[PDB]
């Protein structure tokens, strides 16, 4: 009926001149752009349909056109940014946001989606959508007692096209937008749906993945609870951005990181830290090496918290891309860390899994552990004890990797393995 | 997380 029409009868309806037509030929166009085999957005746009798809979005008397043109307008966008800028270029963003008003749900939801694609090609057009107005009318949307009201579908893509507006940085989003959208986001936070509660997280993760004064205005908008929570979900759609957000928020002030400790976020490292999927415990890892970079009372809590021994675990056996996060995770700790706490991680098992990995490839990884080995010598002489050390690394069979290192590539690494074969 | 969306259904 609309199904498998040419590109040439779609052009004939919808320049008919007759609104009845052009609906029917505008629902073929539509159920062409719906084709998950390479959509032919390319012959549409060339037979020059958007301007008439635009107009379309107009007809407030034909609401059927309305929607099928803002569904073939939001498959257009969802390809290339050649193939968005041609919506964008055709005037669509003015008329997707007069239709967020739209008293039919399904076509405030396409002009919804739309807007999502539109402002997710970059941050140009994202803050193009944004001049425009957008963000005023998407909110209302959302400005309802409880947000359970809502249908799922349409809910999951106003927090979608929200994150989108969250996204991408250089620049990032202005900063008053974000203020505007963050009460929202943060209700979108505590919902029940996990698509919803997944899209939330990836949002405040775009959020905070900037400068420190990014991260205050989520951190101040009472979100590390929330977020710490997440951590410990079942869904992996859920954990991977909770993770990320958190991730970021450390990589902020001692001060910043300490609302994440002050939270519980250390208590669900043990399951992170083992976590089946490598990306997770790869995150977990990175995150960690942010936090042993903090003050002394801040790895105190590391200490506490059993952590020691789960890093141990990771250097022993894992992901080379973790291990290699381990590796900074550790230095770091060192190099901040008390005497008190240095010596804890040769109790905890660190030397053997460090000496292991020196005969690795990457140098970068020879140079961190190096500066930790060095670290926890220094300690050992606060003690009077370097020769016990010397004995451990000997035993492991570390100084044999160590005398190795002085031929390399990297002088870097020679001239610290010699000084240490010296010392020591 | 994807940038973009096609519509299927």
């Amino acid at each position: 009926g609309t199904v498998n029409w040419s590109v040439e009868d779609i052009v004939k309806g919808i320049n008919s001149n007759n609104l009845e037509s052009q609906l029917q030929a505008t629902q073929a166009a539509r159920k062409l752009l719906s084709r998950e085999k390479q959509p032919p957005i390319d012959n549409i746009i060339r037979a020059g349909l958007i301007p008439k798809f635009v107009s379309f979005l107009g007809k407030t008397d034909c609401s059927p056109i309305q929607f099928e043109s803002a569904w073939a307008l939001t498959n257009i966008a969802s390809g290339t940014s050649e193939q968005t800028k041609a919506v964008v270029d055709g005037g669509a963003i003015p008329a997707f946001i007069s239709l967020l008003a739209s008293p039919h749900a399904h076509i405030s939801e396409q002009a919804v989606w739309a807007l999502g694609n539109i402002a997710g090609d970059g941050s140009a057009f994202r803050d193009l959508v944004i001049k425009h107005g957008a963000i005023d009318p998407l909110l209302a949307l959302l400005a309802v007692p409880d947000l359970s009201t809502l249908a799922c579908g349409y809910l999951r893509n106003l927090t979608w096209t929200l994150s989108n507006l969250c996204r991408n940085k250089n620049p990032a989003p202005p900063l008053d937008a974000v203020e505007q959208i963050l009460p929202t986001l943060v209700r979108l936070l505590h919902h029940n749906d996990p698509e919803v509660l997944a899209d939330s997280c990836w949002a405040i993760s775009y959020l905070t993945d900037g400068p420190n004064e990014r991260i205050e205005m989520v951190v101040k908008k009472g979100v590390v609870p929330q977020l710490v929570k997440l951590l410990g979900a079942t869904e992996l759609p859920i954990v991977t951005p909770a993770l990320r957000a958190i991730g970021n928020i450390v990589t902020g002030t001692d001060e910043q990181t300490q609302k994440v400790i002050d939270a519980g976020a250390l208590a669900v490292f043990p399951s992170l830290l083992t976590n089946p999927k490598t990306n997770i415990q790869k995150e977990a890892t990175w995150t960690m090496s942010n936090i042993t970079a903090g003050r002394q009372d801040q790895i105190q809590q590391v200490v506490n918290h059993g952590l020691v021994p789960f890093l141990v675990g990771v250097l022993s056996k894992a992901d080379f891309k973790t291990q290699k996060e381990a590796a900074w995770a550790i230095t770091n700790y060192t190099s901040g860390g008390t005497v008190e706490q240095i010596v804890y991680l040769v109790h905890c098992g660190i030397i053997e899994p460090l000496m292991n990995l020196l005969s690795a490839k990457d140098t970068k990884i020879i140079q961190v552990i190096l500066d930790a080995i060095s670290n926890i010598f220094q300690a050992a002489e606060k003690l009077g004890e370097t020769e016990k050390l010397s004995i451990m690394i000997e035993e492991c069979g570390g100084l044999d990797k160590i005398e190795a290192l002085q031929r390399h590539e990297n002088e870097s690494v020679y001239k610290a393995s010699l000084n240490l074969i010296e010392k020591y | 997380p994807n940038t973009k969306k096609q519509k299927c259904g």
